[PDB]
């Protein structure tokens, strides 16, 4: 249900732990670090014995130098130069890469100390699941995925239906609806979903969802009204209230409150807001940083004096109350950070600019 | 006998559809046991009053709800006009439609209830009368007829005290868009009883001005832009027996002749042109303001959609990669950044694109520039911005092709924002 973890050495500075779910496994995307070492039994291909090679499985220890995570595929990418391993192959000094997969056993040594903020976060992982959302109007139907940690899209295509006046459009849509209907169903079985979101203007999202309740009966079917299909109306749905609370467990989706919030302190309260790394990290010392939004791209980020700041400054609000939200860049609250430097701040009282030094 | 384009808007169930089919049976366009027929299903369902809106509208959703969806167009002429009639949705979940209705458009019917209630419905700051006054005048309108309609209903009975007020109401909000209001006609209808659509109305004798028919021929028509590159916006693909796929859109720049090749962009398809039927007559080529549908030899269905653009190989649409605008913001809630992502609706076409920069807020009255790259962009900022679609999109300059070049920015079913397209940063040219 959540990342079994313990810490092995008094120093705490070693932990075993298992990714038991995809989530697990994106909590380790925005909590291991370029530096880390871990240790995982992989294998590797050595040249024992004279011209030819074998698969040997072996335990290594690495210090990471590379975390990379792709929603949707069960895998955390990991990679760097390897420090030990059996003497007996010489592999020492030699790059591995390799996947951390769901139920792959690996301990992980960070120098400066396992925090237990640290240790939290790595364990909070309720496997929550996925959502599907649709949005159908005659013109455009699109089908995505939702997960905490991710989305993608799945379906994006023009209904090239006819216009209304030619003789069985009637007939056509019907077919167009059939269609839709058959990919949400497909997706949501592939994805293990338990909600379908359909949004859409007028009727058409309520004759998809008719027809996936029917092919589905398990399966929670919710209509959402939205000024268009497409993609577009995908992303509008995100935004409505009714969405917003059957998904209000999803960081996605939570993302789009602070954003909308943040939005309006820029017009309406400017110095009750922050944003870019330098900014947030000077408020969040305050103590005057409420929650923080912010794309896990930052968390990785090449420049260390950027890494650094950004986790102290997560450090800092969750000390003082504050809520930290991470999300992927690849989402639309995440797509309207990249302009703010990737992270952003509503503030619990109003902060000169003369002042964030 | 010179052609013009007529698209018939206002907030919803105001009238519009009534106000088509009721004028068109008046003229002598629908036969009785139609007109009877259609009375018969209206009354056997739950709709009743809709006899006359149901000969516009014929989709099963339109039909149950009661409410125009999508564009329906009809013919018919008066004393000096032939004219291609354009009933549009009032339902705000449709505007997208009613605005490739008039990017259409040589002239609008503006449709206004004068029912207590209704009215103020439709002027409301969210509603549509406000909303379709707004995106004609955006879209290149500049001939517009009011029609005062419901006149006939128990909370209003022909008093002109009502009709004086709405107009005073309408004219002051038409003025503020630029509109030389006391050259505009706003006439006291009854679309469902038939006051002042062609005849003067007994009930109303106090009104002198002229009828709807009237105010019809004294629209006068546009100029007609040959000697641009041809581009044709398509409003609808169609696989018709006889014919093969055959888009179907209104002529804006340019002539097009049966045989001639014609791109399609962005898709990049390309097909020759077979022919070209225009209210069901037969025309070896159109001119600019000609509605009209023409068969493709070597297109399919599949390749071409609404939003398309079609022109000669020799100088296709412009696909633009980027596009600068000047832009002005009506409404917003709070504040437009960079990365913000409206859909911009131009010609025929709705595409989301990226803001990638504000160059400049712009002073409100004299339009410099007051200051580079702002923060952020509030109603109602006037702007210099770029745009990044986040699909293929055919775009053109307003100073070359300005029916092209003019556009709505709209978010979340309000409308946010107006444009003029200053510049293009043109994508490569791919052709199938
Ligand atoms: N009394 C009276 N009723 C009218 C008049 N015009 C329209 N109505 C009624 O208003 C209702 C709306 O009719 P529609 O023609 O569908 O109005 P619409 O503006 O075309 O509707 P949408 O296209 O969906 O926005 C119908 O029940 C009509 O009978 C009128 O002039 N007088
Ligand atoms: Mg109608």
């Amino acid at each position: 249900s959540h990342m079994r973890v313990e810490v092995l050495d008094n120093k705490r500075r070693i932990v075993r732990l298992r990714p038991e779910s995809e989530e697990d496994l994106w909590l380790l995307r925005i909590t291991l670090r370029p530096g880390d070492v871990v240790r995982i039994r992989t294998s590797r291909d050595v040249p024992v014995g004279s011209g030819r090679k074998e698969r040997v499985v072996m335990t290594l220890r690495i210090r990471l130098d590379s975390i990379e995570f792709q929603p949707f595929t069960g895998k955390l990418r990991i990679s760097g130069i390897v420090v030990e391993g059996p003497d007996e192959f010489g592999v020492k000094g030699r790059r591995h890469s390799t996947a951390v997969s769901i139920g792959t056993w690996l301990v992980v040594e960070r120098d400066k100390g396992w925090s237990e903020q640290e240790l939290e976060r790595l364990a909070s992982g309720r496997a929550r699941g996925t959502a599907v959302i649709a949005a159908v109007d005659y013109d455009e139907f699109a089908l995505a995925v939702l997960a905490g940690h991710g989305m993608k899209i799945l379906e994006d295509t023009s209904a090239r239906l006819p216009g209304k006046d030619d003789p069985s459009r009637e007939q056509e849509v019907e077919k167009y609806v059939d269609r839709a209907a058959k990919r949400i169903v497909e997706e949501a079985a592939r994805h293990r979903s338990p909600i379908a979101v359909i949004a859409g203007p007028g009727q058409l999202k309520t004759s998809v969802a008719e027809k996936v309740q029917r092919a589905m009966p398990s399966l929670k079917v919710a209509t959402v009204d939205t000024s268009m299909g497409g993609v577009a109306g995908v992303r509008e749905a995100l935004r409505r209230e009714s969405v917003t609370r059957i998904l209000r467990e999803l960081s996605i989706v939570e993302a789009e409150g602070v954003l909308e919030e943040f939005l309006r302190r820029i017009a309406k309260s400017r110095d009750t807001v922050a944003y870019t790394p330098g900014e947030v990290l000077a408020v969040a010392r305050m103590g005057a940083v409420d929650t923080v939004l912010l794309v896990d791209t930052l968390l990785h980020s090449p420049d260390d004096a950027v890494r650094e700041a950004v986790d102290e400054a997560l450090r800092l609000v969750e000390s003082m109350g504050g809520r930290v939200i991470i999300i992927p860049g690849d989402s639309p609250a995440g797509e309207r950070l990249v302009s703010f430097g990737g992270v952003i701040a509503l503030l619990r009282y109003p902060v000169p600019q003369e002042a964030r030094r | 006998k010179p052609h013009m384009n007529l698209v018939v808007i206002g907030h919803v169930d105001h009238g519009k559809s009534t106000l088509v089919g009721h004028l068109l049976y008046r003229l002598g366009y629908i036969e009785e046991k139609k007109l009877k027929e259609l009375e018969e299903q209206a009354k056997s369902r739950g709709k009743e009053s809709f006899k006359f809106a149901w000969i516009l509208d014929k989709m099963k959703e339109e039909r149950e709800r009661g409410i125009t969806i999508d564009l329906t167009f009809m013919k018919f002429e008066t004393k000096k006009y032939v004219f291609t009639i354009i009933d549009a949705p009032g339902h705000r979940d449709f505007v997208k439609n009613m605005i490739t209705g008039a990017s259409q458009a040589d002239a609008a019917i503006l449709v206004v209830s004068a029912r207590k209630g209704e009215f103020e419905a439709g002027m409301s700051t969210e509603g549509q009368t406000r909303e379709h006054l707004l995106l004609a005048r955006t879209m290149g309108i500049e001939q517009i007829i009011v029609a005062v309609n419901k006149m006939d209903a128990p909370d209003v009975n022909y008093d002109q005290k009502r009709y004086e007020f709405v107009v005073s109401v309408l004219k002051k909000f038409m003025k503020g868009l630029g509109y030389q209001v006391d050259k505009i006609p706003f006439i006291p209808v009854s679309a469902w009883k038939g006051d002042n659509l062609i005849e003067r109305s007994p009930n109303m004798p106090w009104y002198n001005g002229p009828t709807l028919v009237e105010a019809l021929d004294q629209l006068q028509p546009p100029a007609k832009p040959v000697d641009k590159p041809l581009r044709i916006p398509v409003q609808n693909v169609y696989s018709i027996p006889g014919a093969g796929t055959v888009p179907v859109g209104r002529v804006e720049t340019g002539v097009l002749r049966v045989g001639d090749k014609v791109v399609f962009m962005p898709p990049g398809v390309v097909g020759e042109v077979r022919s070209i039927e225009m209210h069901y007559q037969q025309l070896q080529q159109a001119e600019p303001g000609d509605n009209i549908g023409f068969a493709v030899r070597g297109v399919s269905k599949s390749d071409i959609k609404r939003g398309d653009v079609a022109g000669h190989l020799d100088k296709p649409p412009t696909v633009a990669e980027e596009f600068e605008a000047r832009i002005f913001v009506i409404w917003h809630p709070s504040a437009i950044t960079v990365g913000y992502t409206p859909v911009i609706h131009v010609h025929t076409a709705s595409v989301s694109s990226r803001i990638i920069e504000i160059k400049a807020k712009l002073d409100p009255k004299t339009g410099q520039v007051v200051e580079q790259n702002p923060q952020f962009l509030k109603a109602g900022d006037a702007a210099i911005v770029r745009f990044k679609p986040v699909k293929p999109l055919v775009v053109e300059k307003f100073s070359e092709i300005p029916q092209l070049g003019r556009f709505a920015m709209r978010d979340m079913n309000r409308t946010v924002g107006i444009g003029i397209v200053t510049d293009v940063k043109p994508a490569k040219v791919d052709i199938k």
